[PDB]
């Protein structure tokens, strides 16, 4: 009941201490059909060279520590195949499936909050003013919220209470979602269908969805734990599409 | 010919007797790191009598929540005037002006739907140590130009013709103007938030105003008139109609900054209270 | 003449309406006002395996 | 023609009518619908989700997510109450900005029963058992155990189940409350105790806490639509 | 009795699926000098995916390209003057002289239709040292005269007794007057362009104004008053219906000069760019 | 008479309405319909007729029949560009004055695919190849044939039959594109390179011309009719 | 009456509008909008000898 | 069209109505003046035990 296993491509990961997992809104990943689509040209489908799990770069979870974000895609342009369709063409549409995980002992305690959420549009931190390209996103470097109100140019007001976008942090349980107890469980797992307003879209001028990591309640532990803690990402695509190639872009 | 359509009305559900229990059964016992929300009842957790609830969720449905008229621009504009901009007003199309209707529409990340809009028009005599006149009734041309559209230089323009842009011409003392305009958008739905630039090297525009695109409104006098100087002021009012949404979203919290940006000043989660057990007393002689 | 008949809202413990389409455009018609329908399990049970409820959450 | 006579209310202009209307764009053709994911289709579809509670909003918390964590502690602290808040789901400063919240402060009137659920983010070392009552009104709350005890309660054992589903039933003279409530439409409150305590071995953390989620039951409904009082402006542009 | 009439929408083609090809089939290989256009589709030249296509060529259809209302004449008229010709308005029908109509309706050699005409009129206190009166309300009353009727001299003319002539009287601050007019033409169409004479002689009159001969329109206050001098200005609004039209022809590139002629000035094919190859940058950091 | 009540819209005029109006004319006797060659019924109809593209717009020769013709000579020219231009029916100086563009510019949406074709009127004995490439939007124009080679493409082979058709098919995210198009409904670039070169005989010219047509495919509309920018009158009587 | 009840234009992925006529003459009618029917052989295809598109067209 | 056709107020010693109803809510109708029902011995004979009124009231 608590054991996982997940085959995409030529890569596998197991779990021992799951939970269960969140499809986000009852609806898996598919294709693109002929009754919804507009764009004309015959498209392209690689379909295991794209189509399974990257890892991204470790953080560390202290003591005081606020949390995390990444944004989906442009977190993947640089990975094999995938990031390289991305360059060539000009359309784009694909779903993921999203593992995190994070271990400890039966005498470490604390909380983590896992959250997808789609079209997250930030503020910045002067009121009249606009972010930049990198305050957003560092690829697949996470940026980091504060636990305190921001200042400096085109930067993300990016104190943990209000998420970045003007609400209330507790409130994001609306969005899919999972939580991590270190005394019940190990990883969260969350399968994202493609979500737009459009059948196809450009995948450099647009992020579809933010995941967002935040603890709840502190890491804490006693006299001679181990005190290095790390949590992990891991995503794969799903029925990944690709239309309107030309020669390849350049940032 | 008569056709009859039957509207069936949905009622919340009832609630079940329950007795004494004694099991293995644990309703009450869950894991919230699933994602999951309990499904438990007050059946499950005491003992209940028989009801025959009659409510309805009339009232909460998208379409009744959102069919009502909410004002979302007001202008001024002189019949006299130095200036030659300010005898008409002149504007582009949104809902991002005016709190109330663009907090309720970004409780959802996509919505489409057809529009119902109306034109409410005052006018006024202005202050003056001359006054008393007689007048004849104003009347007001309204216009909408779509984008592309030549744009007005003044009230005397030739574009005023309004050959193919639709107009409304109207009088002071009737019943407030009214039109219908269906969903018009190059997507399939329109876009409340838009995480993403309107270039292709990441930079450029960021965020809403790269997606709307949806015209101007242009408003004058037609008499052409007004010895002694008079000002008139134009509302107008939107109404949703055959609703769908997608994706809801937390409600905002902090305070609206500007019409272009979701920018905002860091705001607490609530207001405080003494302690952590405080609850006042109301009981007493 | 093309004309719907149908029930009023009313309460619980001679009812019914006619209504003609006058314009062309169906985007010219009247509020939709009487459709009640939900499907909550979207938002509150998004899990691949199915909960029970009277079951142990987990093992 | 047709000899008629007009009515009162000819000529006006109420915001909540539903009159067909002239198009200013004949025959236009609209974009095909596309399948999104994620419809919603009611308010109450929002309702029926937990979000969590600020419960610790003590002064210089405001702005931290200490706001949202409940402390406990081993040793004897018996007498000691853990937490107690009035269950005013629209009014309260406890509840009116949580997603059940801000969706009742659009409307007048409420109706239905509510859960809370528990969870307990201790090392999976630590063991004890609480005591969770409600009380309806009428008198003023309970100040010990003992009197708490005689309400509507469960008590909650901490185990391999991390969470545990207090249910607060409906229980009123009237069909309807009001969310702007007065003394004549109250409700109760909910109080927590400690029933045996929090036991620990050597070598775990000796201090823990709580978390508090809020949502609405199958029964619920709401009526009478107005304007909220959280968002506000001085002029246009904003 | 009800009759039912069923709509026939009419949806773009699809797209097939289509594979690679090694053949001698050639469809990209024509001939333009046969006066042929090619009707070759991207399935006959590239790999592509099935496609349902569900748009609609409403839009461009002639009645729905034509049927919207467009001004076609403007003037003015005194309630007093000393000029016995500046009381009333009058013109000679046709739309040559608003250039967007004209040039809308220039598109297609021949056009047969009815129309609707609407007028809309405003009035104004005229500018002086000594203002302020109390009038009642203005009458105006419009009057179209077939070739061959009386012409009227004056604002006291017997001619207004408009015994056989149709005409409007309204009231300022009324809804804007509206008549429907059949399709009056002593020939089978309407002619846009005549390439011919008035005289057999090849000589006299050349082009349109040898066939449009369709009378003339005056206008009138009614009440013969204003102690204070005043203004009125009456605009027309034509729109066709029941619209046919025949032999399409390349739209107007020079502008108008007047409304007798075709005449124009040399106008160059398009505007300019740096080079034949020249194509701006626009993915830069 | 009967009871009735006047809603918003009352008494306007709207220059896009549908209403019945009573006829000046009772009982008027119309001219029989005739039976004239070359109705039209649809604007589309007119948009899929070819047209000659002014492709050589360049300073001083804006009023002369150059302006139509592309030049190619013999010789090694391999890393001379033919010709390029962006893909902008309605916007753009060279396809805004052509039979297409001129349809497009009384309309705000367009949607479909669009025809080139290309013919060569050299002198019967010039043989040649060249290679006709589209690039969808997303980065910078060909520099080179090589960069060129990787877009969606035809190799043009001069022979008895004289014309060859280039087809841009629909490759975008959104179903419409403005007419008026910005940034972000961009829709690429057209290049034009030697594949081989032109070979000619003795006592042949050594310099000729191709000419371009465009049209509209039959999967082809547009939408949310406007007022053109390209007539206009300072007064009456014009 | 003589009524005529027919659809209204819509979108794809109570939808119908009566009709009653006024006026004797048939000048007096509203605009013919829902008639959607095309030729365009007669501008694109004006030839007496048919060509076959997927043949070469001379020879 | 659901019309209801019923009759008029008249005297003792044609006479008929149409009613349409043009609104979606039952609070918009007109009134209802034409029930009368009554039943008076809920307050002039709230007694158990029924009283014959030829007989003696006690004994
Ligand atoms: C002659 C008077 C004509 C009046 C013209 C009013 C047209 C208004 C523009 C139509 C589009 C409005 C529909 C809503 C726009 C936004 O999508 C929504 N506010 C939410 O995004
Ligand atoms: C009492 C008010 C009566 C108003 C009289 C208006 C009649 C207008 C004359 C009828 C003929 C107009 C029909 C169109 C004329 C030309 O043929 C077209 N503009 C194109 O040639």
């Amino acid at each position: 009941d608590r054991v996982r296993s997940i085959t995409l491509g030529n890569s596998t990961i197991t779990t021992q201490e799951s939970a269960n997992v969140v499809v986000a809104y009852g609806r898996w990943p598919e294709y693109l059909k002929d009754n919804e689509a507009t764009a004309e040209d015959q498209p392209t489908q690689p379909d295991v060279a794209t189509c399974r799990f990257y890892t991204l770069e470790s953080v560390t979870w202290e003591r005081d520590s606020p949390g995390w974000w990444w944004k989906f895609p442009d977190a993947l342009k640089d990975m094999g195949l995938f990031g390289q369709n991305m360059y060539y063409h000009y359309l784009g549409r694909a779903g993921y499936t999203i593992h995190v995980q994070c271990n400890a002992s039966k005498f470490h305690q604390g909380c983590l909050m896992v959250v997808c959420v789609p079209e997250a549009e930030m503020g910045c931190s002067q009121v009249d003013g606009t972010v930049n390209e990198h305050s957003l996103s560092e690829g697949e470097t996470a940026k980091k919220f504060a636990s305190t109100s921001t200042n400096g140019t085109n930067t993300v007001q990016s104190i943990v209470t209000n998420a970045g976008m003007g609400v209330g942090v507790g409130n994001l349980t609306i969005f899919p979602h999972q939580w991590i107890n270190l005394r019940t469980n190990n990883c969260a797992t969350i399968v994202m269908p493609y979500i737009n307003n459009v059948p196809m879209d450009n995948m450099f001028r647009h992020h579809n969805f933010t995941l967002m990591i935040i603890p709840f309640v502190p890491l804490d532990y006693s006299s001679d734990s181990s005190t290095y803690v790390p949590i992990t990402v891991t995503v794969a695509p799903m029925c990944a599409e690709y239309n309107g190639l030309r020669l390849a872009t350049s940032l | 010919v008569v056709e009859a359509v039957e509207n069936a009305v949905a009622r919340v559900a009832d609630t079940i007797s329950s007795g004494p229990s004694n099991s293995q059964a644990v309703p009450a016992l869950t894991a919230v790191e699933t994602g999951h929300t309990s499904q438990v009842t007050p059946s499950d957790t005491i003992q209940t009598r028989h009801v025959r609830n009659y409510h309805s969720r009339s009232e909460s449905s998208i379409e009744n929540f959102l069919c009502r008229s909410a004002c979302v621009y007001m202008g001024e504009y002189h019949t006299t005037n130095t200036d030659t901009s300010k005898l008409f007003a002149s504007w582009t199309i949104n809902a991002r002006r005016m709190v109330q209707m663009r907090r309720k529409l970004e409780l959802f990340t996509y919505v489409r739907f057809d529009m119902e809009v109306t034109f409410v028009i005052t006018s006024k005599q202005d202050q003056g140590t001359q006054l008393g006149q007689d007048m004849p009734p104003l009347t007001h041309q309204i216009m909408y130009i779509p984008p592309g559209g030549p744009i007005p230089k003044s009230v005397t323009d030739y574009t005023w013709q309004t050959s193919t842009n639709p107009s409304i011409f109207w009088t002071e003392g009737n019943a407030p103007p009214r039109m219908s305009i269906p969903f018009i958008s190059i997507g399939n739905a329109y876009s409340n938030f838009y995480d993403g630039w309107s270039h292709f090297s990441q930079n450029g525009v960021y965020g809403y105003n790269t997606l709307n695109h949806m015209g101007q409104i242009y408003v004058r006098h037609v008499n052409g008139s007004s010895p002694l100087p008079m000002t008139s002021t134009v509302r107008m009012y939107f109404k949703p109609k055959h609703v769908k949404v997608w994706v809801p979203r937390p409600p905002r919290l902090c305070q609206y900054k500007n019409a272009s940006t979701v920018n905002f000043t860091p705001t607490n989660i609530t207001e405080k209270r003494q302690s952590i057990n405080y609850i006042p007393e109301t009981v007493k002689p | 003449m093309g004309a719907q008949v149908s029930t009023q809202k009313t309460g619980a413990h001679i009812i019914h309406y006619t209504n003609i389409n006058y314009y062309k455009d169906a985007a010219s018609n009247s509020a939709n006002r009487q459709d009640f329908s939900q499907d909550p399990g979207k938002f509150t049970e998004p899990v691949k395996d199915i909960m029970v409820k009277s079951l142990p959450a987990l093992n | 023609g047709l000899p008629v006579m007009n009515t009162p209310g000819s000529n006006q202009f109420l915001t909540s009518d539903d009159f067909q209307s002239p198009s200013a764009m004949p025959q236009f053709d609209v974009t095909p619908e596309l399948n999104i994911p994620g419809e919603v289709q009611n308010l109450m579809e929002i309702a029926e989700v937990d979000s969590v509670v600020p419960v610790n909003n003590v002064e210089g918390k405001l702005d931290t997510m200490e706001i949202y964590r409940i402390p406990v502690q081993s040793g004897n602290h018996q007498s000691s109450q853990v937490f107690g808040f009035q269950v005013q789901p629209g009014l309260d400063n406890v509840f009116k900005h949580t997603l059940l919240g801000e969706i009742l402060n659009y409307y007048a009137h409420w109706s239905g029963s509510i859960k809370l659920t528990f969870v307990f983010c201790g090392s999976a070392m630590a063991t004890g058992k609480f005591l969770l009552a409600y009380a309806p009104p009428g008198a003023n709350a309970p100040k010990s155990r003992k009197d708490a005890m005689l309400g509507t309660h469960i008590i909650w054992d901490v185990g391999l189940q991390s969470s545990c589903v207090l249910c607060i039933p409906w229980i009123s003279q009237t069909h309807y409350r009001l969310v702007q409530q007065d003394e004549y439409t109250s409700a109760g409150n909910v109080t927590c105790w400690y029933q045996t305590g929090i036991v620990v071995p050597a070598g775990t953390p000796t201090s823990c806490s709580i978390m508090c989620f809020v949502s609405a039951c199958n029964d619920f409904s709401v009526r009478l639509l107005k304007d909220t009082p959280f968002i506000e402006q001085s002029a246009l542009l904003q």
